[PDB]
This record gives structure tokens, sequence and C-alpha cells, in this order.
DNA sequence: TATAATGGGAGCTGTCACGGATGC
DNA sequence: GCATCCGTGAGTCCAGGG
């Protein structure tokens, strides 16, 4: 169903958010923000969705991407607070583009 | 919901198949209700203050503190508490009963309270000098349901009880939430002085804490059975 | 790179036997 | 099982093509 305006706007929020949550978590960890995103986003989108990405250096594999969540895990509440802060992000983004698909519908039948 | 509205049940609670959610409705499953987007978020600040009040002897049930509710004297005739200084008066008519506050200058210098069954016959800002009528107490006058008199001290002079009262009560101030604002306390949460509500684009907009309180969560944009 | 924009169009017509697939 | 309701691939030879 389409989104009202709070709807809308939280899940945006929560898209930055989780965005500045990873690279908090960059600099914390001294990962790679985009090795973290790629974890976060294995662990949103489940084994189901598990592959490798063309820039991140190490493949990602179920295995490495459990070691970087258990690296994740073992930090500090105040730091960990970040962990949930991304994983929020991404299932709102997820969220959000599934609510916007009629848009892009409406635009591609004039083409 | 509707808007304006407010919500049959609050934020956090299972609920049952079929049972109404609000008064246009109704659940179709079971489980736990979860709040969306408050428009509108009540904060009851709590004040813990000490007052004053002089009865008849006669008319006084003594006892030790006084719950919400509870008969705190009974008048066979209409009495008149009077004022024991100057000042100018400060009435604050909570849900029931009152507060006065006498104050020279800047600075207060009595605080008396009113329960149930006194009808205040000062108006706010009005000069009172000692003596002079300040409420009327008809009888059967009783502690208001929103304030507890935690402890009662009682002092005996001539045919009469001047009662130092250690109120505590909680007085509520409302806050409209706008849709680009997000709360961000919980339902039923300890504020201190200082502390962030709700979180807005702009600084300027935001809701700070003015002092210690609770928080309540009224009129949901729409409301998620989960 | 920023007003806001949120579910599509096209059909289309004078055959026939046969193997497999659905209703009785 | 016993019928009916379907999909599907098929239809002489040559030539030229606009």
């Amino acid at each position: 169903p389409l989104l009202t305006l709070e709807e809308e706007v939280e899940l945006a929020r929560k898209v930055e958010e989780g965005m500045e949550a990873i690279k908090k978590l960059s600099e914390i960890t001294g990962l790679d923000p985009d090795l973290i995103r790629e974890v976060v986003r294995a662990k949103i989108l489940g084994s189901a969705r598990v592959r490798h990405i063309p820039g991140l250096k190490e493949t990602l594999d179920p295995k490495t991407v459990e070691e970087i969540d258990q690296k994740l895990k073992s930090l500090p509440k105040e730091h960990k607070r970040y962990l949930h802060i991304a994983r929020e992000g991404e299932a709102a983004r997820q969220h959000l583009i599934e609510a916007n698909l009629r848009l892009v519908v409406s635009i591609a039948k004039k083409y | 919901l509707p808007p304006g509205v407010d919500a049959l049940v609050k934020d956090g609670e299972e609920v049952v198949k079929g049972q109404e959610l609000a008064p246009g409705v109704v659940s179709r499953l079971d489980g736990v209700a979860l709040y969306r987007f408050p428009r509108r978020v009540r904060v009851e600040y709590v004040k813990k203050e000490r007052a004053g009040l002089r009865l008849p002897l006669a008319a006084w049930v003594e006892k030790e503190a006084y719950k919400p509710g509870e008969i705190l004297a009974e008048l066979p005739e209409p009495y008149l508490f009077r004022a024991e200084e100057e000042g100018v008066v400060e009435l604050k008519e909570l849900e029931e009963g009152a507060f006065l506050v006498l104050r020279r200058e800047d600075e207060p210098v009595a605080t008396y309270f009113l329960p149930v069954g006194m009808t205040p016959l000062v108006v706010h800002g009005e000069i009172v000098e000692k003596g002079q009528p300040l409420a009327e107490a008809k009888g059967l006058l009783r502690m208001p349901r929103q304030v507890r008199a935690a402890q009662v001290e009682a002092e005996e002079e001539g045919e009469t009880v001047y009662l130092t009262l250690f109120l505590e009560w909680t007085e509520p101030k409302d806050y409209r939430v706008q849709p680009h604002m997000n709360v961000v306390v919980p339902e039923g949460a300890r504020v201190e002085a200082g502390d962030k509500i709700v979180a807005a684009i702009d600084p300027e907009e935001e809701v700070i804490a003015e002092a210690e309180g609770v928080v309540h969560l009224h009129e949901p944009a729409s409301i998620l059975v989960v």
C-alpha cells in the first residue's frame, strides 16, 4: 500500500540515519563502509540472497558475513547501538522502494 | 484513525480478534497493538510542594495522610477560609481543587490548598489583606482525585487546626506533533529537565522537557496490530 | 539531481485430425 | 473411465518478387 506523508518521512529518515550509522561503524571498527553495508544487508535480506559484490575486495561468503557480524556484535552498547540503526535503515530502504514501485510504472507507460 | 478521535486502547498491549480498537476500528486479528504517529503528546509533570489550610477543629477528620477522593473534613455550616498573609493572589485551578499562592514583590509569601468543596472567592491577580475570605467550604470537603496528601502536620490554635500538607500531584501539558516530527520517547517514560521528547527538522521546533514527568501518547495517525 | 507526480493496452474471427488434458 | 475440451502442426512442383 501507498505511503502516507508520515510513513514516507519516517522511512526516509531511517535510511539517512542508517547510512550515517554505517559511517560511524566504519570509524569505530576500522572496517570498510562498503563491507559493513553489505553485511548488514546480508542479514536484513537473509541468506536467500547472499552473493558476491564487484567492488568488495573480499568474497562476501556466509562465513565472512558471520565473522563480521560477530566482530560487530562484540561492541559496547553505545557502539552496538549503530548496528541496530543500520539494520533499521536497510529494512526502511527495502520498504521505501517497494512502496514506490507504482510511480515507475506510471512514468514508464509513456516511453 | 479519523482526525481527532482518540484510541480506546494504549500502545504496547495485547488485543483480541474483533475487539474494537477505536470507535470506528475493529481488529480482525489478535496480538500487540502499536501506535504509528502520535499527533498529541501529553506530559504529566510531577510537582511536590508544601501547602496549608485552616479548619475548625471539630470538623476535621484527623489522619496522618490522605489518599485522593478521601474525605478531609465535614462542616456542619458554611465556613470561610481566610487569608493569613497580605499579597497578590495566584490562583491555579487544577482538574479538581486549587492552589492559592499569595506573593509580595517577586517573592511567594503563602501557599494555600483548597480541596474539593472549597469555592475560591478570589480571582487570579487579586490583592488580599489578612483575614479576608479566600474561599468557602460548604461541607464533606475531600481530596481531589488528581492530588494526594503524602504527609500531614497539624497545629492546634484556639478552635482551629492549621494543616501543613506535603502534597504531591501532576500537571499536564499537551504538544501537537507535526508530520515532519518523530517522538523519540516511549509511552510511560520518565523525562528530566532538558530531555528531548519529539525531534523535528529544525531545532527551534523540538520538544524538550521542562521539568520531570511522564509521557502519554494520544491520537495516533493509525494503529498497527501485530 | 528536489513543486508534485504512485496499477497497461489490445484484441480480430469461414481448417482439421489427433494426442493429451481436464471435468463428469 | 469415460467421455469432453484443449493445444498443435499440417497442407504437390517450379518460377520471381513489385
